[PDB]
């Protein structure tokens, strides 16, 4: 099928939700291609409307991580992990389509954490950190501020492929290639 | 409805009851009969006799602020099981009329929650927690005489008292036997 | 029924309660009551018990008119908890009536909503959400006294406000002790 | 029953309240509550309050008619929110009296429905949807005084009033201040 | 029960109502109060208002017949929309007493059913259609006037007509103006 | 309850309804109605009114009896339809006293059951279904004046009967025109 | 299968609702197809009952970016996210078949978005974005003003073969090729 | 399984209910088989017992674009949709089995469309529009005014294959063809 | 597995409630059998509770269309569209095991269709066409008058694989085969 | 699998509830294998908790249909149907493992069949005539008098392995063949 | 797919809630890669949010029992049965990710077990047992009194990659391999 002969091209196609089992099959993937080949580069296609937090730092250390060069293209959207994993890529090679949407906000809790208010004090405490590690996570590759990432994050922050060109979360806006 | 025909006739003795987990609607309808006896007699005592597995703190507050000010005093009753905010709105009883009875069961335990929104609000959450468990704890201190490090350390897990226990302790003065 | 019983003994006293979300059927009993209070005797109180978690605006508007068009004053209670319709319905109470129980919450914030249709509809309701945001802020601002700027800053997230502090911010006049 | 207690002492003043969704249900209670009153008293007013989401198009044709043909006059009320059927039948009342409170909204919207059978049964639903609107249309126009053409153009999508808003328009005569 | 109140107190003067889709329930609480009505007094009119979506054609006979079998002439009222079998008992009534009011909607359509059975059983309920079918084409057309023929081609699939067309055709006897 | 309060004003007139499916709750009910009136006054008459889709057999057996052996006689309408048990109930009046309505329909058909437990068990319940049709066959014979031969070959499968057609076959006897 | 093999032709078949998952597959598809021949061309055929306007975009972008030309054939019918991107072919080979349909209609949502005033602000501003490039992107593909576009797709407009060729959506309706 | 072998002796299964992924499929089959043999005939069995519109038109154009002419061959039943595509084949190869039963009915909706009158008045004209098409297809293959088909249509009329010989709809009725 | 052993033996296997897609199926497998070797038999087993009338014609056709003799050997039961298509095999290798049993009745529906009475007019001349149909071809292959057929049928008839060799759906019942 | 090797040394497994789908398989195994070796036995080890009788009485015609001898081994244990299929075996070759419980009971109804009278007069009937063949078959099986077995299978009879060879279901207990 | 290179490579992917069925297949991966070469390590990836405490202890023991040395790298998180699993590794072996997360607490039922207090005298025996083997096993890996890991277990204990190596769980925080 198309994403096995991506696969063999050294292409990782990161379009789902970033459940935990989605940043298994994202990890093992960029796991096996640093194995079969340490030098080549790897590209990794961003096209995903949100996923979890613990998720994103797996992946992203997975990324960071191995030997190869990561090139980052975000088709569609990255929202959320997809965009710290966007910003995440390999400098000079973070690249977005000219309509590609990119979305950045503060880590968000669905559903209902419950127990006693002592264990919610820490479950509060774990989650102001994870908010805490994703801005400075940015701030490292984007160059802003963490405190201006901070603010910026409070609410849904949309930004289109060239204001995420000069807000630093990609390197270029891609020129469409077609021949004619 | 029977039920409704035994509770009315008790409530022109001035004695009611909390038979739930206190949430809003038991909170109301006994604010509302607190106010009410107050207003026919503000000089006689009101009884209230308490069986609960818990309840929600805004509930009880609203019960326990209108137990407070009512003109009259208050006599609390364990009967049963007093868990929470039974507990609560027993030891909240006027100083002297506070009573357990032989084989009631009385439990004290820090508060539950959860937490819903973006870290932001989470944040918020968090801090309105901490703030609520001092004050439960600054009230229960109030109420027993012990110092509020005590009722801190104690409420940590569920702490079972029986009624003797529970004398001792300072959640009642009384213990009813006949 | 026990709980109506004691609701209605407390109404021919000139005592009624929003102890619910407030929607269409809570603001349309609350008006009917109201009406018929100020028609059984326009120059008596009407006192007002607040203890509700939320609610829609349009019932609360209904609500808000029915109390401020009522030829007789209506003071206003909160207990228990009075959030974001209760504390506007606690805060549009008459001046130098509206009253705090010791230990009572008042929480406000920012009106909630959702997006349903298409885009030239969505931008109609997001039209009507402005509006609306700032009419809301706009009656607090002439409540407590609190600059509108303020209102709308503080609203952003969950604010909470110990009945202290929220004699001090404006929602209430006093605060009841006994 | 407390709601119904409150309501029924209500009706014995000639008050009468519309407060969901227009269904058959509603509509046979408010008729049968209109000539009732009529009945009763032909000479007196009728205080009709409003406070409604919407409702259905032939229950509220059911409300029109007897509001009309009842020999009493009707006064209407926009309290909360008249919408669309809500809007319709406050603008229905006799002209002259018809009221909206200070903050009351009044929304405006051409009708909706649904199709569901073959293409005969559709073409069907669809002439008679046809007939349905501009009838609707023209009594509003006679309502509000507006030209039929601009009651069409402004009911394309949700048209929001407020109270001073539709006083210009014409939806109501009076807006009640105190 | 308010709705039952206003109800009653309206059957006292001999006025009931037919609210909903004709079912089995309606049919029978129907057929007791006009035995009820034309017991205590045979001699005074019953009026009978329709607003109805519908229903179910053995229970429109077992009203149909009732009506028919009062000694006491019964007055019918279109109010809101007579669909199919509250278009059949407006027709119903006595004539010279049916009547429109200015907004109905009466609806005219050949009757729905269903297939279950086994083949045999399949041939039975299609015989007792037909059956069924004739009858009610032929009460419309003693109603109105219309030759069966008529009838039959305009029942053939929804036949909406407007309180005057209704008029027209022979439905109604008068339209109700004030 | 205004609907219990019309068929207790007919109670009171000597007339009870079988408005459902005949089961246990309704033979209960109606076999407890006929007991009490006839009680009171054992020279009057009462009037069952019919209008069933069918019941259970059980249910049936225990209104029939007590048809049968109350000291009054009791008199059979079939208003609407009387399917199955309402055919046996409305035959099942006193001879001379058992009416149809104009447009009654009257349903005749062989029992209904099923079949559930092991094969031995499965024996059993077809042996007694064998003679529960015998005995209901019996009984219509009886009651219409038909050759038991001629029930069963007409109850095979669903027989429909106008009041026309019932009158000639032995159901009632007497159809009611005014 | 049919569909591996009209593949190996280089035939994309735009079968579904376009949903985020859809929209990952199409543009995993566009994406091989142009590493296996940069210069022969790709057609997709169209047949669509609708799709979200965050994935149109994606392909949108996807199908431009290739090098390939893309010639897109609309079967039964193109609508909504489907008719954009029967207009965002290859001019010259934008084609439908002669009762073919096509339906244009600003974007809506399905469900509610919910949430504080402040955050419908953002979704409402976004959404009228969503609606603003969908005109504009038509408007590049058809030759009309995006005014005209604004005001026609207020309500459903449902265009024929022919008139989707006159109206600009497609270059040419195709003629049946039967031999008899 | 037997329906790859049908299919490598050029042979579409219409044995289902006409949904829009039905439809994908048999034009995906009848685009590939055009592929492989222009010239060499499809045969076509018809087996079902309804189907959408827009899905039969969808057919129907796919069906009358390819070079290769088709044979259609109804088993069982052909209703509503299967009915025009049976009627829609090749002139002279359009046949059924003696039993095979042809159901003809104007198109019809399920469930509710539901919006605003102005949105209805469009859904209603559309739906008109489609029940014009319908009738005019197969006076195209029939032979019979589209009048007369439109009352026709009106209730469903069933037509055994003689009727549906006599009628228009097929070319012949299949002999049985056993040996003994 | 096991039945692509049958198949390839010219085995079917009418194993299933003989619903649609099942009649889809069988006839699938005949016309592919008939295709392989029009010469050789093709032996079908009946095992099957009931089916629909619909799918019963569709297969009888199948049945009396393809050039191949077809032996029918009821194992279990043969129920209603089973039994007809038992009695539908070519005379003189219609078989049964000594203990199968043949259960014979008229045509019903399940559920309830709904409608006008005019539709239902329709509907109830149609299933009373099939009943006729029914007994029709039960007479054409058991040699018993339409008329004996049509009162047997009333209720559920079943028949031993004795009488129904007697009754003539079934030209011999099968001898054990066992070596001891 | 297990399934297929245990298949190619000509060993059926009764595993599962006999209901009619797996009353389908295990006659077409048997089918099969006899085709493939007529000479050569076949086991067949039930281990079931029941069944219906229609498959019962299916699987047991083709037991004694097949050329093969038919051996048959009771692990676990062999309820109803299971235990009549064992009894059915081979003389000679019927055999259980110690351990093994055997459990025969007169055949009965799940659920409610409903209908009217004369229908459930028929149903009776030959829910009779099941009990009867049922009794009968395994009097053929065990030497026991049907009227014996009538009455022993009113209630639940539970036989132990040496039970079942003293009562004439099996002919032997298999001893136990661990070499050490 | 990318696990069963990994699983090629020596690699684990202990990616799940640790399961009983999870627990089953981690050590059948454990058992089968000690067959194939009892002297080269395995590495075992763990990614988990939690697990049950039965598990825990089957996948603990058969990690020690095997003859070859078990890697531990940790990505994303290490929670609960994960946490125990990555200090149970080969010493000088445990490692982890520079943003990894490692969450040890006590061990938890979910739902209720109920029966007599007899019976839940005895559950809440072993539960404490169990409690008590989870301390223990932690203090033998990591250096820790029992009694400080019973304090600190008491409430959920969040570690960062660095605390996890000062607090004896892991030998060393892994640096990232990025060749620019």
């Amino acid at each position: 099928n198309p994403y096995n002969k991506l696969f063999e091209e050294r292409i990782i196609f990161l379009g789902v939700q970033v459940d935990d089992a989605s940043a298994n099959d994202i990890m093992a993937q960029l796991l096996v291609l640093e194995s079969l080949d340490p030098d080549r580069d790897i590209t990794m296609y961003i096209n995903s409307p949100g996923g979890g937090f613990t998720s994103l730092m797996a992946i992203y250390d997975t990324m960071q991580y191995v030997r190869a060069d990561i090139q980052t293209v975000c088709l569609g959207q990255a929202a959320s992990a997809a965009a710290v994993l966007l910003a995440a890529g390999t400098p000079g090679k973070r690249m977005a389509l000219p309509n590609a949407r990119v979305l950045i906000h503060q880590p968000s809790l669905s559903g209902v954490i419950q127990g006693q208010f002592s264990d919610l004090e820490i479950q509060a405490a774990e989650i102001e950190r994870m908010r805490t590690l994703m801005e400075t996570t940015l701030a490292r590759h984007t160059g802003k501020d963490a405190g201006v990432i901070r603010k910026d994050t409070d609410r849904d922050k949309i930004l289109t492929a060239e204001e995420a060109k000069d807000y630093g979360i990609i390197d270029t806006v891609l020129e469409y290639r077609k021949l004619s | 409805s029977l039920t409704d025909s035994v509770y009315e006739r008790l409530l022109s003795e001035r004695i009611i009851f909390l038979g739930s987990e206190v949430n809003d609607e038991i909170a109301n309808r006994l604010c509302a009969q607190i106010l009410l006896l107050a207003a026919e007699d503000a000089s006689k005592d009101i009884s209230l006799y308490i069986n609960s597995p818990g309840g929600s703190i805004s509930a009880g507050m609203a019960i326990y602020d209108t137990m407070v000010l009512a003109p009259c005093d208050i006599a609390t009753y364990a009967m049963g099981m007093a868990a929470s905010m039974g507990e609560f709105l027993l030891a909240a009883g006027t100083k002297g009329k506070r009573y357990a009875l032989p084989h009631a069961r009385i439990l004290m335990h820090q508060p539950l929650g959860g937490v819903t929104g973006s870290a932001a609000d989470i944040a918020i959450q968090a801090e309105q927690f901490a703030v609520i468990k001092k004050e439960m704890f600054r009230l229960n201190a109030e109420f027993t005489g012990q110092p509020i490090e005590r009722i801190e350390a104690d409420s940590d897990r569920d702490r079972w008292f029986t009624a003797a226990e529970a004398l001792e302790y300072g959640f009642v003065d009384h213990i009813i036997t006949r």
